[PDB]
């Protein structure tokens, strides 16, 4: 899906890991 | 009194109960960040728009002060 | 504001800074 | 070719671009992650719900790769 966008390469090696998810309470009670 | 780090059980002003962790505060924007963090609904406050708890668990969710109905230790 | 909630003494001292806010593109796109 | 670092200018699928640096990516929920990001607007791509420029700067945009018209590096 994103190897449209990104080498085979970079898909491959290890990568640093996401930013902690940090949601308002606003998004979270207006969606679900 | 509340500390860092304490179990914090917060209802929103939606009647909308959470438990987590006291991460930390910001006083300029009088926000509240709290982890691990779970929602357990409406429970028994009335409201024409009830909330059963939800399983998952939340990294970090951000309060506003006027988001607060409640808020105790436990 | 925050002080109906909170002890006067820990508003006052050093606090662990915010982590880094974290968006998706979904609620920056709906909202503005 | 892309890399953990270089500078990105993405469009979305609201015409959208934005720039910043590829902080990571998510493989199992095809997500990605720009920092120091800013808001273009739809500038000369035309639609029927304009955006201009925003000032801004967002410390992360997480982006799924199904929100990607376009992405290239800069």
């Amino acid at each position: 899906g994103l190897a449209k966008w990104f080498g085979s390469d970079m898909l491959q090696q290890p990568l640093p890991s996401m930013p902690a998810k940090v949601i308002s309470v606003d998004e979270l009670e207006y969606r679900q | 009194t509340p500390y860092i780090g304490s179990k914090i059980s917060l209802i929103s002003k939606a009647e909308i109960r959470y438990e987590g962790i006291l991460y930390t505060i910001d006083t300029e924007n009088s926000t509240v960040a709290l982890a691990k963090v779970r929602s357990f609904g409406t429970e028994d406050r009335p409201t024409d728009r009830p909330i059963p708890p939800r399983d998952e668990v939340f990294e970090y969710i951000i309060f506003r002060g006027s988001d607060i109905k409640d808020l105790t230790v436990c």
